[PDB]
């Protein structure tokens, strides 16, 4: 299975995120490669470098290095409505 | 803050991400990145007016077209990129124009027509050709070259005022 | 087919969200019934009330009351992450 | 500003909502309103410090139990509510304890045992049954009334003192 993912970085560069694919078999190392190959951070060491998936304002999951990523995030589907008055 | 919220659509390697980094980020490098979904925002000062810009950089990749239907929705306005060294991404543009209305359910989205590449000299689509079809569709048409950065702010400014004209009606 | 949506309203009630489920041949007026019931809004005329969907922070979309919803909203599945240095 | 991640599991119908909105907005009202899933904020002062606290109020209802292996990842501290006039809820609570654990890879959760529904007289489970089982899960045990609203501050406030101690190692 494969899933498009949204990778954003700290740089106050007017990037707002880039997408990139996700597999099923990917583990943390490899989309931590794929991530910063995307943001042109591909000669920087991986090993300075972490994944962390944004889950609402002030809720973050930090993938484990040695994760399957599928099987580490957080993969619930929220679609957000407003009930507004007219 | 008005905030002005544009998309990017075109056919593969036209140069929709070099544009749109030219612009807000004042840089270009001849790389390999394919496109599946990238955003942007900056704020700038156009005619006089302080506003910001959301840019969508879409895919054209026909691998990544069904998930057109939904980020159609929500543009405001549309910068309809072809490169001048590609005849069949000029022949795309009506399918992009033609879904973008259909989506919008609107005879009268902001558009605006980009010849790319212009820096290119093996030329295969007509700049009067171009014209005729940007006359034909009543939006504006600009040669741009991310390379040289010729009529980047041009392209993206003159969609911006497009979509201001139709919000004021 | 279902779906769980997450319903806001912009009392400033230290609700962020409540959520209720959404159904494929659900339209407008009735997912607006629910989502005032839900809140407690049940006594007040559903016309003067809309239903948007939070697409980004600064894009939204205004479901037609004549809209079937599934079929007019943004269905797009977004992950989002962060390629942080440690 | 310290902000604490607050989730309440527990049965079907044993008070979650009902505390919740006692604490975030001070009101009680005997109605019927099942929960999939509601999240709430607000800034308090807790022993003297102002923080803002987070309580994601979840599904009694297995029909949603799903949703548990997700939501689990991302609370900071769980209050594990029954009513003591149902045995069942109270059986229940060692299943939340055990899979809050297992999804956190973590013995040490902060976790507080709310006993709920206490202006009841139609009482089925022993308040010295439910003391026995805290000690031995060494974590607090409170009995509350959302109706009455005893006891409400100290749950929540007791489960951000364990938080508190948990992050201070
Ligand atoms: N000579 C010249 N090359 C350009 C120009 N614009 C982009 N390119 C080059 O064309 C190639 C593709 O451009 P790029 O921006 O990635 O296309 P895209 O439209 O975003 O492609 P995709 O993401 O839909 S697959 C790259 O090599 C880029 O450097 C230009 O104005 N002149
Ligand atoms: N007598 C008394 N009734 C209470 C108390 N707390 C909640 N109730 C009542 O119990 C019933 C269910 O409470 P409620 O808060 O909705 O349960 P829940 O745990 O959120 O239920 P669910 O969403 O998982 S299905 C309601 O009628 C509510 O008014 C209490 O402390 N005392
Ligand atoms: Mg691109
Ligand atoms: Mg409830």
């Amino acid at each position: 299975d494969t899933c498009i993912i949204r990778i954003s970085v700290e740089d106050n560069n007017g990037n707002m995120y880039k997408s990139i694919m996700l597999t099923s078999q990917d583990k943390t190392p490899a989309v931590i490669q794929r991530a910063m190959l995307k943001h042109n951070l591909d000669s920087d060491p991986a090993e300075e470098y972490e994944l962390v998936q944004v889950i609402s304002e002030d809720k973050e999951l930090v993938i484990p290095d040695s994760a399957n990523v599928f099987y580490a995030m957080n993969s619930q589907v929220n679609f957000d409505f407003i009930l507004r008055k007219k | 803050m008005t905030e002005y919220k544009l998309v990017v659509v075109g056919a593969v390697g036209v140069g929709k991400s070099a544009l749109t980094i030219q612009l807000i980020q004042n840089h270009f490098v001849d790389e390999y990145d394919p496109t599946i979904e990238d955003s942007y925002r900056k704020q700038v000062v156009i005619d006089g007016e302080t506003c910001l810009l959301d840019i969508l950089d879409t895919a054209g990749q026909e691998e990544y077209s069904a998930m057109r239907d939904q980020y159609m929705r929500t543009g405001e306005g549309f910068l309809c990129v072809f490169a001048i060294n590609n005849t069949k991404s000029f022949e795309d543009i009506h399918h992009y124009r033609e879904q973008i209305k259909r989506v919008k359910d609107s005879e009268d989205v902001p558009m605006v027509l980009v010849g790319n590449k212009s820096d290119l000299p093996s030329r295969t689509v007509d700049t009067k050709q171009a014209q005729d079809l940007a006359r034909s569709y009543g939006i504006p048409f600009i040669e741009t070259s991310a390379k040289t950065r010729q009529g980047v702010d041009d392209a993206f400014y003159t969609l911006v005022r497009e979509i201001r004209k139709h919000k004021e009606k």
